[PDB]
RNA sequence: AAUCAACACGGGGAAACUACCCAGGACCAGAUGUUUAUGACUGACAGGCUUCGGGUCUUUCAGGAUAUUGUUUUUGGUGGUGCAUGGCCGUUGGUGGUGCGUGGGUUGACCUGUCCGUUGAUUCAGCUAACGAGCGAGAUUAUCGCCAAUUAUUUACUUUGCCGAAGUCCUUCGGUUAAAGUUCUAAUUGGGACUCCCUGCGUAGCAGGUGGAAGAGGGUAGCAAUAACAGGUCCGUGAUGCCCUUUAGAUGCUCUGGGCUGCACGCGUGCUACAAUGUUAGGACAAUAGGAGCGAGCCUGAGAGGGUGCGCUACUCUUAUAAUCCCUAACGUAGUUGGGAUUGACGUUUGUAAUCAGCGUCAUGAACCAGGAAUCCCUUGUAAAUGUGUGUCAACAACGCA
């Protein structure tokens, strides 16, 4: 366990993660959201964002 | 000690964790959503569903299940959080009560017909202007198909549709395969009941 | 006396008007003194289809930021019962100067 | 697993005194209120499930574990207290 | 993934991780159903083997039931099947369409309702064995443009008054909790445009005109019926059926290194040019975003860069005196001060790593003289030029969204 390899600024950090997801396919950082896209799409109405 | 952005943002993300949570525990008691009040040092959560008295069972124990659970996650102080309860009046009418209607038939091998019209009769009795059921997937054959049962009138198009539809989506999975349950609602506006203005569509002339 | 800024801020534009409504209609018995700031759309633009397939068709999800300013002179004793609305998706931030 | 023995009994404890311990679903992750890996809470609550001392319910990543009648029992014998003897008060 | 509806698409700008692929070496996440307190199993100093080692091995100390052996099968899988499926999305087609109740026609599939002008429109008008209810269209929502109410002297400004600096008799700057406000600024509630008005044409409406901020859906978007495509996705998911993998010398997971960047060649989207309506040198107005990371001012160095870290939880502080254009010079029709590819070296930043990353410096100074047959996009603040933010991001945009 607790791989070794430093991971300090990079892709696959535990933090940079879809947190839903739990993969990192194509993640939205910003406003510190940390949400896969297709995770997002799903439950985006909950969190207050609208279509206009 | 946060941005005006983030504020509203991890409340937000808050809500959504909060309610794909309670989902999960609160699939006997038939669960309808709920609100999140939240203040600095001060959090009160309504839970709304409809067996209001299989929380209360046990004197209480399984909403300190739940208490707990919150608690735990986020780190909250207790005294600072401030759950409630408050009843479901006419369960005929919110989706993910009556979802959950047409999910506990379908597991337990009833036709698709008469499983829907157990729940679209329900509905309409109940009071609302129409509903739809979409049971979409394989009961039969290898190829999946679609049955859609349909009564009143169910609008699709616009801004309205948000205002007036209630819908929810699901799914069961089965010893063959998955199937999709699928329920939309549409409401009367109320007088100022719990829609209060009408639609765009209609207007009303007076008498003379 | 420490002139105190409330900051009143919503997802919501109706569930923001009641809270107004009562922080101004309190300062009425109160008899404090009373004294709109420019709101945010924070776009996030995500591509709707999953895989790569169709036409490249783009979702726009603007999530609204409605902000209001009251501040007062008030002596500390009056203040604190005018801050404890309770709305849904709504935010009070108490500021002294 | 080879879990430590210190670290065994202070989530056992955590279990006990709370009911309900929450940890990450992700492993190898570091883990709040008991510090320690995420894999030492996860691997020891789906064996307590097996048995059938707790429930398992998994949201967004997190997983829960909210403990039954009968590992209030059990955990009353391992530890050796008296009955009543956790956050199920009113 | 392969016509449109694959080919700057999988937000797929892969230096590691991401990662599935290839070469080595570890780990057990071996859950739950005979051995062992006289040590079941576990951790490691130095030096050997070795890419690097408590993987192994020569030594020999540290812990303490969390077990071992065999039997069961959990769980994990970016393994297979999108021709087993859920959801989501593109498309047929955002075109004007779709089909119920009762009645009539027909042996019946089925038809009628749903048919001579008008509209973007099954939009209305009117015919009429049909009459009446729907859904889509419209309405509604969002914003841009024009209004005046409602607030604002520590988050926007203006006027007047004060105190400064120059000018040096009235002009321009900078400051001010200091008096009055709202034309600019910010954003809530309402008003506003309806073919109403006039003239032609044919009741439904159409064309022009006056006025008007705006005139014919005010502009632009958003939402969008029923019915299907064996179109896409099991490489998004604790969405998932079945198949096989778990013989641990694993298709689980992880460490070091390498790939996805390999080039006789063929196509798609793009970028920069072929100059003089230009390049070179010097001089002289934006908007929308984002930010407890942005990074003020002042020093250091040709340059990139470096040091010190003021303000800001933001209409306050910050990225932030944009670029075509404009005005003085230089050049002179040449593969030329056009063009800036490809190569040699030095100076550096980001990073565990620069071996295939970006920036700077001096040298090197290519193909290209407007592109055959073919094809694409576009009607007004549009095309074309011209920059700036943002997404990915430690670093890197010729790309996407604004």
């Amino acid at each position: 366990f607790v791989p070794k390899h430093p991971r300090d600024n990079a892709k696959g950090s535990v933090e940079r993660s879809c947190r839903i997801c739990g993969k990192r396919r194509g993640v939205i950082r910003q406003y510190r959201l940390n949400i896969c896209r297709r995770c997002f799409r799903e439950r985006a109405e909950l969190l207050g964002f609208k279509k206009y | 000690r946060c941005t005006k952005v983030r504020r509203i943002i991890e409340t937000g993300l808050f809500y959504a964790e909060l309610n794909e949570l309670l989902t999960r525990e609160l699939t006997k008691e038939g669960y309808g959503g709920c609100e999140v009040r939240q203040t600095p040092t001060r959090t009160e959560i309504i839970i709304k569903a409809a067996n209001t008295k299989e929380f209360v069972d046990n004197h209480g124990r399984r909403l300190q299940e739940v208490r707990m659970m919150i608690q735990k996650r986020w780190r909250l102080k207790e005294d600072s959080l401030e759950i409630f309860i408050d009843r479901i009046q006419r369960k005929g009418l919110s989706a993910l009560n009556q979802l959950e209607s047409l999910r506990y038939k379908l597991i337990a091998r009833i036709p698709a017909r008469r499983a829907a019209y157990s729940i679209i009769r329900f509905v309409m009795d109940a009071g609302a202007r129409g509903c739809e059921v979409a049971i979409s997937g394989k009961l039969r054959g290898a190829r999946a198909s679609t049955s859609k049962y349909k009564e009143g009138y169910m609008v699709k198009s616009g801004d309205v549709t948000k205002q007036f539809v209630t819908q929810a989506v699901g799914h069961i999975p089965m010893k063959q395969a998955t199937i999709g349950i699928r329920v939309l609602i549409m409401l009367a506006q109320d007088p100022s009941g719990i829609p209060k203005e009408s639609q765009p569509d209609v207007i009303k002339v007076h008498e003379a | 006396v420490q002139k105190i800024r409330l900051t009143i801020t919503s997802s919501k534009l109706p569930n923001l008007q009641r809270v107004v409504g009562n922080l101004m209609g309190k300062l009425k018995k109160g008899n404090l003194e009373v004294r709109p700031m420019p709101r945010r759309r924070l776009r996030i633009t995500t591509r709707r289809a999953p895989c790569g397939n169709g036409t490249e068709t783009y979702d726009h999800f603007e999530l609204r930021i409605y902000k209001r300013v009251i501040d007062f002179q008030g002596t500390a004793e009056a203040v604190k019962q005018v801050t404890q609305a309770l709305e849904p998706d709504v935010h009070v931030e108490v500021s002294v100067i | 697993m080879y879990m430590p023995t210190a670290i065994r009994r202070r989530i056992l404890r955590c279990l006990f005194e709370n009911g309900v311990l929450c940890v990450s679903d992700i492993q190898s992750g570091t883990h709040e209120e008991l510090d320690c890996l995420n894999i030492y809470p996860y691997q020891i609550g789906r064996a307590f499930v097996t048995k059938g001392f707790c429930i398992k319910t998994y949201a967004w990543s997190h997983a829960y574990y909210t403990l039954t009648d009968k590992g209030i029992e059990y955990l009353r014998n391992y530890f050796g207290l008296p009955a009543n003897a956790p956050a199920t008060l009113r």
